[PDB]
């Protein structure tokens, strides 16, 4: 994970990965449903979003160019990091 | 909340000589001839007419030169 | 039970059609299905039209009313 | 209404630390009777029959709406639907509104430092006008300001209190200061030799000391609905500390209003 | 075991905050905007 | 032929000149006071105050100082 | 019931939608009879009733102010818009936000009961005494207590919409991500706060004038204090109603050129600048009151520097079309005309703002092409610009092209040759707010009456553009809104989306 | 009591109207300005105000 | 038990007992400073109320009692006015 030190608690990391998505390892995105929006940047530039949807049971998938791949995965609990894990401090 | 670019100090030029300019005028008005709530104010003619006719220079006399030269346009209109 | 503070705090448990509604507004895909209303495009039309009528007729009332005073 | 609490965990509390209203009546009859007591209100102003009738019935229909929609935002408040972010966000919502207010009061004062400084042909340029005798400084104003200091005092004793009989006492005492300057302010409007229409003076004086005054009546009310709540439970949450804000922001008011009015004489 | 009689958010007086109120006040809020406007309307201001 | 109107007053810098015309219609009282009825200051004065004011202030002004409602000493 | 009692910020922006719609079928309707009563030098439908003429302009201005583009743009378009585009679930007080709009329909009640009252309001939308004074019976207190609670309703949504933006973010999602539509709704609802009560200051103490014989602005006040209060709130307040434009200027131009914003930072910049700015120079509408010279010469020297962040707009906005792949629909010629036509406007700002040119065409309809420049050029082409981009996700249907176009092209012939000739007139010398004029004033206001039934005739042909929708689904967008469903559920996003930085 | 400075630089007639809202006749208040030379104007105009 | 209060309570922390009481002697040291002198003051101000008398009548200047309309909405004098002072005679 990056340093949780100046994150809200509540934040549902994965988003705190340390971890760049690659085609054969992607990143894991956890899901309450079978679809969810996330949001991408640029990694060229910081001012520019993306927001893509991915969908369970697809291939990987990019949102940008030169960007990270992501996989969704429905789950019933999604780790509120920041005192979910950090407490555990494993 | 970001980093300012480069125009936003040559906004903050003229911002900042406006600001300045409104803080100067509201100030100077309670230094002014008619702010006065008194009528013996009137009375010592000597002391009011100095007083009115420093608020009249002030801010004047920059422009009497231009204005007995009729500097009033960009161009030359005779 | 009916009046409890869970009935103001989470609402009444509702599901399904409301009363008249032929399609979920609150838990369906869509909180607006103008292709579900039978007979939409007279309602849309008539309302259309009583806003038209309305909204440009209110003020010529009002100079209507007023001249109408004077001329008495 | 067993499974929408259910139904509420579900898809709501469990995935996002905010809070999700069910439908409501109450700002539509707000409006509504926003709208009648206007109507009253200006049937009052030109003495036609029955029209401050109407205008009290309009107030008292706002007022009862109000005080329903805020025991449901308490009712609310004790069921647990509001986080720690959701009571940041009504302490950052009562700081606007303290801004707003604040604006009026700026708005207010303008009148009264544009009329005093400069009189006109129409007062004989003389201010405060002959006739009218101006209300000291060294005098019952002075005590005013010594009640409303200690009052502020107090409100800050309980902010930082964690004893509930402590909290409780203090609230007391902050909201008993508080009825203290009104019933004072109440003798010098009796005791006055000025009238609301004796003069720009008296105009400015009257108008911005009955805002001001009005003012502390509401945070008076808000701080006693505040005590209440921490009565039952010895909780109050986002209740004790937006009045105890709202209160500072009216002692902050009258610093302003005493050192232009009372001691400017303007 | 959290609620008294003298406890004004009691869940037995929610009835009559919010639904007697809802319909009284619903039904007194348009009586007094008829009358209203008829007096502002039709009325003759003595001042 | 040459007209005579109200000197210039450097004590009046405004374009707002109410003040002056109830300056000059207070002098004029104040030399009918002091120096006379007939001296040629007051006479200065009162063709001041007279090429200056509205005809409908000055006589709202004599009759608030006939009503006893003028502020002024003399 | 739904409509009635709602907690949604969707419903409650249509309702702001469809209420500013209202408004604006009203001023329409107002605004023939003005043009019908100045078609021809004399007496026309309005039988020499000058009292009536002067409170058919006065509603005219105070509704097509505050009932038409407030509700549409600050109301309508932010409200729906800004929790989807931040990713909030909903506002911060969802209550509030329902008598933010409730009292609007009282206050339109309000204002178009006291025209039946008496003689009616006519003072102009300023409502300067002793002329409002000395109006006898009810008629101005109606008025000025339905100014009173659109003012309410103004604090109370800026309030909402100031914590909805500092509070429910997105995570991830800082003040550097958030679209110009977002920037330009906060920095409306910042000058709602700090300018609205002002003027709620002033009206108190016109009541008190009227109703309780005090002495604010009377024989013994001051009638400029009068026109200081209310200009220091209304020069905020023309720039409350365009920013929300700029915004949806910013996103259709976006959009259709395939292109992010040309200096986003310089933008944010540029929009605090025009924000900081509009309460130092109030007093540009005050030239021929008498002020003294020193304090016109600031208020003219301080109104110019207003030219150049909103020329930076202008130009960041040309570089946003520049070295794209712009595609021209109805709402990208509804920008493209703003562009163009909201320069035409503001130029003339800048002639009025110098002191010594605005002797000669103050209170004459020079003032009035200007502000119809930059108010139906300026805010009512960003209203149709995102009337036709986003009303498949708002409203559920779309709407035929052909007839979009045609309407396009009705109000952009009306509203040119209405108020293009008032600019030649109002350098001649012809006053505002007179029903008859001199003979040889006749021609230009025979054009102006040609057009402004042109653009009346536009307005009739907006009501068949509708028609029904095609649905399909999302994968990616550049902003929140587009990924969504056409219409998007009740509770949209159903699951809070977070915005992820790239790792190295 | 505003004040204006003036001076006309040739004869002639001068129109205008009154540019501020007064009311149901504001159309109603026009300006005239007669200007003569000031030989005629100290030697024939104000003799027809001599009492 | 299972409230979104509760749920959320462990991912917002208090911010960190005789601290408190230091903090409530601090505060009181300035709620003495002022708080019985003026209750004092003001409990003798409520007994030294409506018992003196002022006899100035006040002529009337046009600024004084103006009644551009007839009269107040509640009725002649002016609210809280048990005894107008200005001369209503005038001599
Ligand atoms: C928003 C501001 C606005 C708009 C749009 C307009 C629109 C028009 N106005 Fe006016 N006008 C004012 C603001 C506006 N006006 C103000 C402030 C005054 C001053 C009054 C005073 O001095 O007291 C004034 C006064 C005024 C005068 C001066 C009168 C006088 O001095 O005596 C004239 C003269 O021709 C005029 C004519 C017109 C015409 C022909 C239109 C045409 O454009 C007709 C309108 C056509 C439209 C297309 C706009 C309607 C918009 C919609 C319908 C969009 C809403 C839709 C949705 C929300 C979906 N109006
Ligand atoms: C949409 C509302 C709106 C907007 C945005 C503006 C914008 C501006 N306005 Fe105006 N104005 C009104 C609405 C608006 N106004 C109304 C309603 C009135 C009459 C009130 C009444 O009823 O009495 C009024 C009246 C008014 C007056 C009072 C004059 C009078 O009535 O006698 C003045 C004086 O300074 C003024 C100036 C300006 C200026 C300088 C801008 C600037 O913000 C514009 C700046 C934009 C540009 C200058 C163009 C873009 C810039 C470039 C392309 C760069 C190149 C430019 C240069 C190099 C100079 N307008
Ligand atoms: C009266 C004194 C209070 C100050 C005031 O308003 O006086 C004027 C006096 O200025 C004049 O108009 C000159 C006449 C003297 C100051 O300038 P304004 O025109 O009001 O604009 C400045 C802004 N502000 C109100 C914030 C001070
Ligand atoms: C009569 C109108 C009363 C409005 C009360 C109000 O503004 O309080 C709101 C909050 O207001 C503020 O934030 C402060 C502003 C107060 C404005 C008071 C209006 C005074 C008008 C003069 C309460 O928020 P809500 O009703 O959306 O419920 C929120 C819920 O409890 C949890 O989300
Ligand atoms: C919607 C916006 C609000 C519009 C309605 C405003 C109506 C104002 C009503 C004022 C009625 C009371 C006025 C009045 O004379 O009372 C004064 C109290 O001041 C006050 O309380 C004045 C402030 C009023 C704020 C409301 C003191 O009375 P006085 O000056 O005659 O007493 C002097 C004799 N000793
Ligand atoms: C009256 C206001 C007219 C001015 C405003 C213009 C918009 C409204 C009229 C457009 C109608 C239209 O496009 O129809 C074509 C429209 C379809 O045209 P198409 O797409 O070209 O086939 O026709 C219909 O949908 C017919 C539906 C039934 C028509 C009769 C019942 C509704 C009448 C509403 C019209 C107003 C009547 C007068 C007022 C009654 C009380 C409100
Ligand atoms: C001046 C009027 C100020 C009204 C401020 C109302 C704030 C509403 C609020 O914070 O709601 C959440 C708040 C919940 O706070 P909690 O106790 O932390 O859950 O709701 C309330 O019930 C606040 C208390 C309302 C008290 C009545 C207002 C009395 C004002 C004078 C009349
Ligand atoms: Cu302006
Ligand atoms: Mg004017």
């Amino acid at each position: 994970y990056r340093p949780l030190g100046d994150k809200e608690l509540w934040h549902e990391a994965w988003m705190y990965e340390d971890k760049f998505g690659t085609e054969e390892d992607p990143i894991i995105v956890p899901s309450l449903e079978a679809e969810r929006i996330i949001g991408v940047t640029d990694p060229e530039d910081e001012t520019l979003v993306v927001w893509g949807i991915l969908k369970d049971g697809e291939p990987p998938r990019q949102f940008v160019e030169n960007g990270e791949f992501y996989v969704l995965k429905h789950v019933e609990y999604i780790k509120k990091v920041g005192d979910v894990l950090e407490a555990i401090e494993g | 909340p970001f980093k300012l670019p480069l125009d936003a100090y040559i906004l903050m030029l003229p911002i900042t000589y406006a600001s300045a300019a409104f803080v100067a005028m509201c100030c100077r008005v309670p230094t002014a001839d008619p702010e006065t709530s008194s009528i013996a104010y009137y009375e010592d003619e000597q002391k009011s007419a100095a007083a009115a006719q420093r608020y009249d220079n002030s801010f004047k006399q920059f422009f009497d030169a231009r204005i007995r030269n009729h500097k009033v346009g960009v161009f030359q209109n005779w | 039970e009916k009046y409890s503070h869970e009935e103001v705090v989470y609402g009444d448990g509702h599901h399904g059609l409301r009363k008249g509604y032929t399609y979920d507004f609150e838990h369906g895909p869509h909180y607006l299905q103008p292709e579900k209303i039978p007979n939409f495009w007279s309602k849309f039309y008539a309302g259309t039209g009583a806003l038209y009528a309305v909204g440009l007729g209110v003020p010529l009332f009002a100079v209507w009313w007023q001249q109408s005073k004077l001329k008495a | 209404h067993q499974t929408a609490k259910e139904f509420y965990m579900e898809h709501i509390g469990k995935r996002h630390p905010f809070h999700v209203l069910p439908p409501s009546p109450w700002p539509m009859l707000a409006g509504w009777g926003t709208y009648v007591s206007c109507l009253g209100m200006a049937a009052w102003f030109h003495n036609m029959p029955t029209g401050g009738a109407l205008m009290a019935f309009g107030m008292a229909n706002i007022a009862w709406t109000a005080i329903t929609w805020w025991r449901d935002c308490a009712i609310e408040g004790d069921m647990g639907m509001h986080t720690e972010v959701v009571r940041k966000n009504f302490i950052s919502g009562m700081w606007a509104f303290i801004v707003s207010e604040a604006l009026l009061f700026v708005g207010l004062l303008w009148a009264c430092l544009h009329l005093g400084m400069s009189p006109s042909v129409a007062l004989q340029m003389q201010w405060p006008p002959v006739g009218i005798e101006p209300i000291g400084w060294d005098k019952r104003a002075l005590v005013m300001s010594a009640v409303l200091a200690a009052s502020y005092y107090s409100a800050n004793v309980a902010m930082v209190a964690k004893d509930p009989k402590v909290v409780m006492g203090a609230l007391a005492t902050t909201i008993g200061l508080g009825a203290m300057f009104l019933a004072d302010q109440y003798l010098e409007y009796n005791e006055t030799p000025f009238t609301i229409t004796d003069s720009p003076y008296g105009t400015t004086f009257f108008v911005t000391t009955g805002f001001h005054g009005m003012h502390v009546l509401l945070g008076s009310l808000y701080l006693t609905a505040a005590l209440m709540m921490y009565k039952r439970t010895h909780n109050a949450g986002a209740a004790l500390k937006s009045s105890i804000l709202y209160w500072h922001f009216v002692d902050i008011v009258w610093i302003a209003v005493y050192g232009i009015i009372y001691v400017g004489q303007y | 075991d959290s609620y008294k009689a003298t406890d004004f958010t009691n869940p037995k007086y929610n009835y009559f905050f919010r639904e007697l109120t809802a319909r009284v006040q619903g039904v007194l809020l348009t009586g007094g905007s008829l009358y209203g406007t008829w007096l502002v309307v039709f009325g003759e201001a003595q001042r | 032929p040459e007209l005579i109107t109200a000197p210039y007053d450097p004590r009046f810098p405004n374009r707002n000149q109410a003040r002056h015309c109830f300056v000059r219609f207070n002098e004029y009282y104040k030399c009918l006071y002091e120096r006379g009825e007939e001296h040629p200051r007051c006479q200065f004065y009162q063709k001041a105050y007279q090429s200056l004011c509205p005809s409908e202030w000055v006589e709202s002004w004599q009759e608030l100082r006939e009503k006893g409602l003028w502020t002024g000493k003399y | 019931m739904r409509w009635l009692y709602s907690t949604s910020h969707k419903d409650i922006g249509l309702l702001y939608l469809v209420f500013a719609f209202f408004g604006g079928l009203l001023g329409t309707s107002l605004s023939m009879l003005i043009r019908y009563e100045l078609a021809l030098p004399g007496r026309g439908l309005l039988d020499g009733n000058g009292q009536l003429y002067n409170v058919i302009i006065t509603g005219h201005g105070i509704i097509m102010l505050l009932f038409m583009v407030m509700p549409a743009l600050f109301g309508g378009f932010g409200n729906w818009l800004l929790p989807i585009m931040i990713g909030a679930p909903d506002m911060a007080f969802p209550r509030l936000n329902n008598i933010s709009f409730w009292l609007n329909p009282p206050a339109l009640a309000l204002l178009l009961l006291s025209t039946l009252v008496e003689q009616g309001p006519g003072t102009g939308w300023t409502a300067y005494p002793p002329l409002s004074v000395q109006h006898s019976g009810t008629s101005v207190d109606l008025a000025i207590l339905s100014l009173h609670l659109n003012g309410l309703s103004s604090i109370l949504g800026a309030v909402n919409m100031l914590v909805t933006v500092a509070g429910l973010r997105a995570p991830g999602m800082k003040l550097l991500h958030m679209p110009l539509f977002v920037w330009a709704i906060a920095l409306t609802a910042v000058l709602v706060i700090l300018a609205v009560p002002v003027l709620a200051a002033a009206l108190v103490m016109l009541l008190t004038d009227r109703n309780i014989n005090t002495a604010y602005f009377c024989e013994s006040g001051d009638l400029i204090l009068y026109q200081h209060l209310f200009w220091f709130f209304g020069h905020p307040e023309v720039y409350i109603l365009i920013l929300p434009a700029f915004g949806i200027v910013s996103q259709v131009v976006s959009f259709f050129s395939q292109k992010p914003v040309f200096g986003l930072t310089g933008m944010i910049c540029a929009m605090g600048a025009i924000s900081l700015l509009g309460f130092i120079v109030w007093a540009h509408h005050m030239f021929t009151v008498g002020l003294d010279l020193d304090t016109v010469a600031y208020f003219t020297s301080a109104t110019m520097i207003i030219a150049v962040p909103t020329g930076m707009k202008i130009f960041s906005w040309m570089a946003t079309i520049y070295s794209g792949r712009v595609w021209f629909t109805t709402p990208m010629w509804f920008a493209v005309g703003f562009i163009c036509l909201f320069t035409l406007g503001g130029v003339t700002g800048v002639v009025l703002a110098n002191a010594g040119v605005d002797m000669l065409v103050h209170d004459t309809y020079y003032v009035v092409a200007h502000f119809h420049y930059v108010l139906s050029m300026g805010a009512v082409f960003g209203i149709f610009a995102g009337v036709y981009f986003w009303g498949n996700l708002i409203t559920g249907l779309g709407y035929h092209e052909g007839r979009a176009m045609v309407h396009f092209w009705l109000l952009f012939i009306g509203v040119n040759l209405t108020f293009f000739p008032q600019h030649f007139l109002g350098l001649a010398g012809m006053p505002r707010r007179m029903f008859d004029y001199a003979d040889c004033f006749a021609g230009w206001n025979a054009v102006s009456s040609f057009g402004a039934s042109i653009s009346f005739i536009s307005v009739i042909v907006f009501a068949t553009t509708f028609q029904e929708a095609v649905r399909t689904v999302p994968r990616t967008a550049t902003t929140l809104e587009w990924v969504l469903l056409a219409t998007p559920a009740h509770h949209a996003l159903s699951q809070v989306p977070v915005l992820r930085t790239a790792s190295s | 009591l505003n004040q204006v400075w003036m001076s006309i630089n040739r004869e002639g007639v001068f129109y205008g109207q009154c540019s501020e809202l007064c009311g149901a006749n504001h159309s109603f208040m026009p300006i005239v300005v007669e200007a003569i030379s000031p030989r005629q104007f100290l030697t024939e105009y104000v003799k027809k105000w001599i009492s | 038990g299972e409230t979104i209060d509760k749920y959320w309570a462990p991912y917002f922390p208090k911010p960190a007992a005789d601290e408190a009481k230091k903090s409530v002697n601090k505060e009181m040291v300035g709620f003495m400073l002022l708080g019985p002198v003026g209750v004092a003051f003001m409990l003798y101000d409520f007994a030294v109320g409506l018992e003196e008398e002022h006899h100035v009548t006040i002529p009337p200047y046009p600024w004084m009692r103006i009644r551009r309309l007839p009269g107040m909405p509640w009725g002649q004098d002016g609210l809280f006015e048990g005894h107008p002072r200005v001369a209503t005679t005038w001599p």
